[PDB]
């Protein structure tokens, strides 16, 4: 089939075995281990075990994931803990990638892993700036991408696309001033959802 | 070639427009044909990606070869249907030749 | 376009115009809308 | 040592950065969206949408576009459960109106009723 | 001064509105015979307390809560509203 | 497991009733089988063949829309055989379907397009020429491009069963088989845009909604309907701050899936003849534009000048509960009880007092579960088309027995016309009738009295005669006392809310004591005019359309339309419902209760509400059922209302009562919006023309 | 009920942190006005600081008070540096925009807004 | 064909002219309001009707892929010519 990708069940099995390995090494923190059909290993842990899990994966002999590729957050505002913090880690020794997930809400911070990876400094600054997830023991935790006086965390789902304020030059005060946003166009939302389901494999059971 | 406008008010170019730069208000004409009354393209909002011209099913909207159309005011780059039809009438001797040279690839 | 002239059409501009910015012949946008709303006309006869 | 007793209602409106106008003078609607009657598909139901009350959209003097003044106009939020939507609205401090899911009623369907001997369900055209 | 309107808000299925229901079912008709120009609006709802509203001349409304009242005392309250 | 059978779909083990189809079992588990001709409110056709599914250990695919599950079946919805069947059927449809998708109207609304993308193949093997069918001229509402029809007979089944006109059908055989009328027929009935709804392809499109918008463009606001006291749920599809389309919603207890032609196509009137600025009389006597400050200052000055009985108010059809309680509070604060409605309800006995005396006590589900229905003095087809549609549905399925007292009008179903005279009510109450022996053989009686019948001079006499007949019916039959019999079918959206709020119905108080300051909350009916009014009388007209109440007004206050304000309306059942803001009112128009409150505070009336929620609290403290939205809570004390009516002594008139709505041409224009719409003008022109 | 604190066990030490932050802002206002050539006076800036604390002064959740203290410390840090400019520090005053009136008559005279 | 309003400004092919009292003509003061002279409705009205022989005629825009999607028009009504929906070309069956 020239239009469908190959599967690589061998690396799927390898990632499953390593998921069993990590889940039995750290039962105190690991809540779920899954391997996708795209051959990616995800380990979902309790927020209290971020430091031990990341330290184990940084320097364990069979699990050398010394390079932190990505640290991001996903706002799913329908679960109780609305932020899913995702760490994508790279193993140069074993040529592998792992994903570690934890959760947070607006009032539950997560311990920073700057003591484990130094890139987590700016990555956690970005997570705090864009989602409002505080990080314990972070050196100079502050905004990194928003404006200096910016209010609110714009990557949240409840934040508007255009924001609440906009800037313009005012000649009376001779400044760049902020005003409530007034669009001359009003971005048109499109309901691009077919009323027929596309993937029966993901059909949720009825409520 | 009869002179009738190619656009049939189907709006899928503004559906695919990644910058939302097109506004395609439309109504039936006096002869009952499905045509547009407002076709605005904000050239200060457009990203010049050609998605409209590759989405158009009748080759109505095109991105012709004119690039020396810089203006001295912001308003002159807010095109309407009259401006776009004037550009189509102005550049048809070149746009048609380019589409002739290009349409077998697309 | 002396050995291969373009296809002649009746709606093609016979005279080319250069960039007409900052000239009286420049382009000004409209709103081709026909107002979409007709308010009312009060009667010219007073009361009944 | 790490658990404290808090008897509040989980108010984060001082942290969200929303102006007080768009917190107090705002009405959100929590609802399963109605099936689009032009189609028979039902996949656009079964997710609880939260939307805001529609404000003024006036006409641009220059181009005739639809100008707006409120940012929470296209604020469709998706929730897997009505209680989750209620909790999110209460947490952000918006007044809400929630309406129940309108499931279609189960209906008795029989092909043989179209050819009844005495009932009025007999059709005159296939 | 000057009674203009009486409103009786009650519930259909509640133990607290039982006296109001009995009052309506036994002596509302004679009351309407006695005052055949006075609007006595009866409103029944699902989960409301028994309430009596007396609207007077310039919009003054007197509110009487009467949950868990029997027939004699609700008709005595009605006569109190009518007389003064 | 009494009369429950276990059936499997993809291994899941759902229990279903006997007679349940494969499609119903699959949707009970959660899977929607593809379909084109099946509709859950239409008879099973089984001709589109898109619902073919595989049963385990069965060599032949079965049509899920028609096949009932037997026992222990395993429905393999996602099997290779089912997917091949769906691909083949989709290929056969798209072989001769015309490639008209950009010039079409089902852009994102096409079931054919969506089911093609989800279940069909990605290519075509068709190397031949496609067929083409000449178009029809079925009416000014439904534009027929019949080349893209897929011969699914859904419109035929609808027009035969629900609309019941039997004008559509199939002519020809094979690939030449065509849908429509064989002759040049003007298919114009009420409930005729629902073929535009149920047609999955764009064969039957809306002519007023011709080429204006696309579904991905349209924002959808779920609201309710006015200009019909059924209060059907609708969706207003707007775009860029402009109402583009009115679609129906799904409420199984009010309107099911469809709406009527007037509510579907009367949105054109919302952009014609619209009050946009406040107006005052000039020194020359003409209406001229002014500001809100000046207009409300003049009204406040005259209101401070005039005392109680000299100030009166009349409320028309399209008025919300919030504005009604606002004007009631204002006039009560200036000590005025003259708060009248446009149409008349008899105030004798427990007229406005007991809520069971003026409601559809047995609901539309009551029509579903009744067995005999006696319609007195009404034309339900034009007064309440959804109510008549439910009567026909019960007549088809539950074998409902329908009788009519009044003029013989062409109701779709066949009824027993008992005659045209109000003496039949006394005849039935005494007991002399074939319908009386029908009633004594019956078990679920339901009588429906028309508000149009109440509009006569002997409205009180008609009401007491009907109530006495109800008492005789209830003592003759063994009714369970949870089953009501008496119902009143209103035709005015504001009427039930006004009666609940305590408005005195009818303008007879205005006739008895002519005021000097008059308020007209959209009072366009022409019941009160300057002839039977005194000289000046200071008329203010708060409304959205300038039709009849505006040209005779001293001041004009532009209010909001029902698509322009978040408002409350109570239907014939007594169910209160809320409409949302789809667009804002044009010009300087404002919301109606806001106008009244600003008037009071420019005057000296301290109205205790400031926001919409405070108006709702005022509505609750006046009658606490106007805030119970979508609640159908019961009434009682009909015995008390009946004996008060029996005390009331009137003689019924010997005039044969006829409904004002005898024909669909009279149906199409009823209110200000319908009179202002050009689409309804084209409808009455097409009906009246030969 | 039974939540995890972030800095403060209860409201008292949260108020202590609030007082420390307010002391720091009150001390920093004159230096800010002197360093960034602000049109305002020292009294106006301290009144603005009090206004911000007062508009945040209705919350009784210790975690929310701690997060407000943290965000105030961040804002104070970028005011201690000159990361915020004159425009950024004058955005607190809203000198350009006209406030929407709080009365029903004005909100009725202009706009369909509650 | 372009027309002139009593105010003086030209009328577009969708007639949208500003009124006498409309303030939005200062945008044309010392400038011009450009209207495309070639009205497509007139240009397609002056196109002749194609006489064809079959009951069903297929229409493109004049090229294999440079035209519009290929549609089919049914010329059963002798009273009116069949117009393709994409172009404005009219076809009539040569029944002689
Ligand atoms: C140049 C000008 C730039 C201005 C920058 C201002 C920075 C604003 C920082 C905001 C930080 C805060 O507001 S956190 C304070 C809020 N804290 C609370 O609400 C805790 C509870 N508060 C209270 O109980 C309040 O009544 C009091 C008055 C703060 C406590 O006093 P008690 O004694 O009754
Ligand atoms: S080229 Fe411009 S107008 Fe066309 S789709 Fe891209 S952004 Fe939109
Ligand atoms: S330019 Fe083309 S894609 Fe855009 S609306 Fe017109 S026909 Fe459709
Ligand atoms: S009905 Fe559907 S498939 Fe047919 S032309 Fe219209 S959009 Fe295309
Ligand atoms: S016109 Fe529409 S509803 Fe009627 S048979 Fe054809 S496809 Fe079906
Ligand atoms: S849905 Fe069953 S054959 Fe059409
Ligand atoms: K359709
Ligand atoms: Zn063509």
């Amino acid at each position: 089939r020239p239009t469908v990708r190959p599967r690589s069940d061998v690396t799927h099995k390898q990632l499953s075995a390593f998921g069993e390995y990590v889940a039995e090494i750290l039962p105190k923190y690991v809540q779920q281990v899954q391997v996708s059909c795209l051959d990616e290993l995800e380990i979902c842990i309790h927020p209290d075990g971020v430091i031990p899990t990341l330290t184990f994966l940084r320097d364990h002999t069979n699990a050398q994931f010394k390079s932190l590729a990505d640290l991001t957050a996903v706002d799913v505002p329908t679960r109780q803990n609305r932020f899913e913090i995702v760490y994508n880690l790279l193993s140069l020794r074993f040529n592998s990638r792992i994903r570690v997930k934890t959760y947070a809400d607006e009032l539950t911070p997560i311990d920073s892993i700057v003591s484990v990876h130094i890139a987590a400094n700016w990555y956690e600054r970005e997570v705090w700036d864009m989602f409002g997830v505080f990080f314990f023991n972070h050196p100079d935790l502050r905004r990194i991408l928003t404006d200096y006086g910016f209010e609110g965390h714009p990557f949240r789902k409840d934040f508007p696309l255009t924001g609440y304020v906009e800037l313009r030059y005012d000649d009376e005060v001779k400044r760049v001033v902020a005003e409530p946003v007034e669009l001359a166009q009003e971005f048109r939302k499109f309901d691009l959802n077919s009323p027929w389901e596309a993937f029966p494999a993901y059909r949720q059971p009825p409520e | 070639p009869s002179g009738e406008e190619r656009c049939i008010a189907c709006k899928l170019c503004e559906a695919i427009c990644p910058a939302q730069a097109i506004t395609i208000e439309a109504e039936p004409r006096a002869d009952g044909s499905r045509r547009t009354t407002r076709y605005d393209i904000d050239m200060t909002k457009c990203i010049y990606c050609g998605f409209c011209q590759e989405a158009c099913p009748v080759d109505a909207i095109v991105e012709g070869p004119n690039f020396e159309f810089s203006t001295e005011t912001h308003e002159e780059l807010l095109y309407n249907k009259e401006k776009l039809l004037n550009n189509g009438d102005k550049w048809e001797a070149e746009i048609a030749a380019n589409i002739q040279a290009d349409y077998l690839y697309r | 376009p002396t050995t291969n002239p373009p296809t002649a059409r009746k709606f093609i501009w016979t005279n080319h115009k250069f960039n007409v910015s900052a000239t009286p012949e420049q382009y000004v946008p409209y709103s081709t809308t026909r107002k979409k709303i007709h308010e009312w006309v009060p009667p010219s006869t007073p009361y009944k | 040592t790490q658990l404290i007793t808090v008897d509040e209602k989980l108010d984060i409106t001082t942290l969200t950065g929303v102006p007080e106008e768009h917190i107090k003078t705002r009405k959100v609607r929590i609802f399963v969206p109605a099936r689009n009657n032009m189609q028979s598909g039902v996949n656009n139901t079964k997710k609880w949408k939260m939307e805001f009350d529609t404000r003024e959209r006036w006409e641009n003097p220059l181009m005739g576009w639809a100008s707006t003044a409120d940012p929470l106009s296209n604020m469709v939020l998706t929730f897997s459960a009505k209680e989750d939507a209620i909790a999110f609205a209460e947490k952000n401090g918006w007044s809400y109106d929630v309406e129940e899911k309108k499931v279609p009623k189960p209906k008795s369907k029989s092909y043989g009723a179209n050819f009844s001997w005495n009932k009025r369900t007999r059709v005159s055209t296939k | 001064l000057g009674l203009r309107e009486i409103r009786v808000h009650l519930c259909q299925r509640s133990p607290g509105s039982q006296g109001v229901r009995d009052f309506i079912v036994q002596r509302y008709v004679e009351l309407k015979k006695a005052h055949p120009n006075l609007p006595i609006l009866i409103r029944e709802c699902s989960e409301v307390q028994p309430k009596l509203w007396a609207r007077y001349a310039f919009g003054q409304e007197k509110t009487v809560s009467l949950n868990n009242l029997s027939a004699d005392e609700v008709t005595r309250a009605m006569q109190n509203v009518l007389s003064g | 497991a009494s009369n429950l059978i276990e059936v499997f779909v993809d291994g899941q083990s759902v229990m279903v009733e006997p007679g349940t189809t494969v499609l119903q079992a699959c949707e009970k588990v959660g899977m929607q089988i593809p379909r084109f001709c099946y509709h859950e409110r239409l008879s099973v056709a089984g001709n589109c063949r898109m619902c073919l599914v595989e049963i385990e250990k069965a060599p032949k695919v079965v049509a899920a829309c028609a096949m009932p599950v037997m026992k222990g079946w395993n429905i393999l919805t996602n099997s290779e055989k089912s997917k091949k069947a769906r691909e083949g059927v989709m290929e056969f449809l798209l072989a001769n379907h015309p490639l008209d998708c950009p010039i079409c109207d089902q852009g994102g609304e096409c079931d054919l397009q969506d089911q093609s993308m989800m279940f069909g193949s990605d290519r075509s093997r068709f190397l031949e020429g496609k067929r083409a069918v000449e178009d029809k001229n079925i009416g000014p509402l439904v534009k027929t491009i019949m080349t893209r029809c897929i011969q699914c007979t859904r419109c035929i089944r609808f027009a035969s069963e629900i609309a019941g006109v039997d004008d559509l059908g199939t002519t020809g055989r094979g690939n030449d088989m065509q849908v429509g009328t064989y002759i040049e027929k003007m298919f114009m009935s009420e409930l005729s845009g629902n073929v535009i709804d149920i047609c999955p392809v764009g064969a039957l499109t809306s002519k007023p909604y011709a080429f204006t918008a696309r579904p991905w463009e349209t924002r959808k606001t779920e609201s309710i309907d006015v200009m019909d006291a059924v209060g059907s749920n609708i969706v207003v599809s707007t775009r860029t701050g402009e109402v583009m389309r009115i679609l129906p919603r799904m409420h199984e207890d009010i309107n099911e899936e469809w709406i009527s032609d007037k509510t579907r196509f009367a949105y054109d009137g919302l952009k014609r003849q619209r009050l946009t600025e406040p107006m005052v009389r000039n020194e020359k006597g003409l209406l001229t534009y002014t500001s809100w400050e000046d207009a409300l200052s003049r009204v406040a000055g005259m209101l401070q000048n005039f005392e109680g009985n000299a100030v009166a108010a009349i409320a028309g059809g399209l008025v919300d509960a919030e504005a009604l309680v606002a004007l009631k509070d204002l006039l009560n604060k200036v000590d005025s009880d003259n708060l009248c409605t446009e149409e008349i309800f008899p105030t004798e006995g427990a007229g406005t007092d007991l809520r069971s005396n003026y409601l559809l006590n047995t609901t539309i589900a009551g029509v579903e579960e009744a067995d005999v229905v006696l319609l007195v003095g009404t034309n339900p087809r034009f007064e309440a088309p959804l109510f008549n549609a439910r009567i026909r549905k019960s007549w088809l399925h539950n074998d409902l027995k329908v009788a009519l007292i009044g003029s013989p009008v062409d109701l779709t179903y066949r009824y027993d016309h008992l005659g045209d005279s109000p003496k039949i009510l006394q005849d039935i109450a005494s007991g002399r009738h074939s319908f009386c022996e029908v009633l004594k053989d019956a078990k679920k009686p339901m009588v429906v009295l028309g508000s149009s019948a109440l509009q006569r001079d002997d409205g009180a006499a008609i009401l007491v005669a009907v109530s006495n007949m109800v008492q005789k019916i209830r003592v003759t039959t063994g009714v369970a006392a949870e089953w009501k019999v008496m119902n009143i079918l209103h035709r005015i959206a504001s009427q039930v809310a006004a009666l609940d709020l305590g408005y005195k119905p009818g303008v007879e108080a205005i006739r008895k004591n002519p005021p000097k300051m008059l308020f007209l909350l959209g009072a366009d009916g022409g019941c009160i005019t300057r002839q039977d009014l005194p000289k000046d009388c200071f008329i203010v007209y708060q409304g959205h359309h300038g039709d009849v109440g505006a040209p005779m007004a001293d001041v004009i206050l532009p209010g909001a339309a029902y698509t322009e304000k978040s408002a409350t309306y109570v239907n014939t059942e007594g169910r209160a419902q809320q409409t949302k803001v789809a667009v804002t009112p044009p010009g300087l128009a404002r919301e109606d209760w806001k106008i009244i409150r600003a008037l009071s505070e420019i005057a000296g009336i301290t109205l205790p509400y400031d926001t919409l929620d405070q108006v709702r609290n005022r509505l609750e403290e006046v009658s606490p059922n106007l805030v119970r939205y979508d609640d159908i809570e019961e009434t009682n004390y009909f015995q008390q209302a009946s004996e008060l009516a029996k005390l009331v002594n009137q003689e019924v008139l010997a005039d044969p009562l006829v409904p004002p709505q005898l024909t669909i041409k009279d149906f199409y224009m009823t209110d200000s919006i319908s009179r202002a719409s050009q689409t309804m003008a084209k409808c009455v022109k097409a009906v009246t023309e030969g | 009920t039974s939540v995890k604190p972030i800095f403060s066990r209860d409201l008292n030490e949260a108020k202590r942190r609030v007082r420390e932050l307010y002391r720091a802002w009150y001390r920093e206002v004159p230096n800010t006005v002197h360093l960034m050539q602000l049109d305002i006076t020292v009294k106006q800036g301290r009144d603005k600081v009090r206004e911000m604390f007062m508009k945040n002064a209705h919350v009784t959740d210790p975690r929310v008070v701690d997060l407000l203290v943290i965000k105030g410390k961040m804002e104070l840090q970028e005011t201690i540096k000159v990361w915020k400019q004159r425009t950024h520090v004058m955005r607190f005053f809203h000198e350009t925009e006209t406030p929407r009136p709080k009365d029903f008559l004005s909100k009725f005279y202009m706009g369909h807004d509650p | 064909g372009v027309q002139v309003s009593p105010s003086g400004e030209k009328i577009t092919h969708t007639g949208q002219v500003y009124d006498e009292k409309d303030y939005r003509r200062v945008r044309f003061v010392d400038r011009q309001k450009e209207v495309n002279e070639n009205f497509a409705i007139d240009l397609i009205a002056q196109q002749p009707v194609n006489e064809v022989e079959h009951r069903i005629i297929a229409c493109d825009g004049g090229g294999g892929a440079l035209g519009h999607p290929k549609v089919y028009i049914n010329l059963d009504k002798e009273t009116k010519t069949g117009t393709c929906g994409y172009c404005g070309l009219q076809f009539k069956q040569h029944h002689h």
